[PDB]
């Protein structure tokens, strides 16, 4: 059992890492101040990895 | 009008290039630009 | 009697201000700028010191 959820997790943290990824690039490049662009940073915490 | 001149003339001109007096450390002066008791205090503006 | 001033305000190797002095108004200074030329930065400076 505990190794079925770990890998639904995991299935589940790809797909919504990809599609957020994918999404980034409907962004271009808004000139706030000095700052020139907004981004999403996705990653699976590796505290969380282990 | 004077004021709403002298503003848009800084804006225009502080577009162009900066002053390089201005890491020298030594305050500028306050340079009466009129009659009337109007003043600027800006460095020459060389590097273009 | 004659209240007294703050003559001016000089921040040095602050962040986008190498040296530079500000002759703080007697009665009202305005530091105007678009966003991101370092007003809130003057204004910390001040109240920092
Ligand atoms: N703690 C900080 N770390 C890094 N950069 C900073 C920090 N605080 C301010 N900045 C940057 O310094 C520049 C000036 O910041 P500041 O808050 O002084 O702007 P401002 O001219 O007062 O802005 P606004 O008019 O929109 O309030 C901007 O690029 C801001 O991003």
């Amino acid at each position: 059992s505990s190794k079925s959820v770990a890998n639904i997790i995991r299935k589940t943290i790809q797909r919504e890492q990809n599609r957020i990824r994918m999404l980034n690039q409907g962004l271009q490049a808004v000139s706030f101040g000095q700052v020139r662009g907004v981004r999403l940073n996705v990653n699976v915490r590796e505290s969380h990895a282990i | 009008r004077h004021f709403d001149v002298a503003r848009i003339l800084v804006d225009q001109a502080v577009r162009l290039g900066v002053a390089e007096a201005d890491f020298s450390g030594l305050p500028a002066e306050w340079l009466a630009i009129n009659d009337y008791g109007a003043k600027v205090q800006a460095h020459v503006i060389d590097t273009y | 009697i004659e209240r007294g001033k703050f003559r001016s305000l000089t921040l040095v190797n602050w962040n986008g201000f190498f040296a530079r002095t500000f002759d703080l108004d007697e009665l009202v200074t305005t530091l105007s700028g678009g966003n991101g030329a370092g007003k809130s930065t003057t204004m910390a400076a001040f109240v920092t010191a």
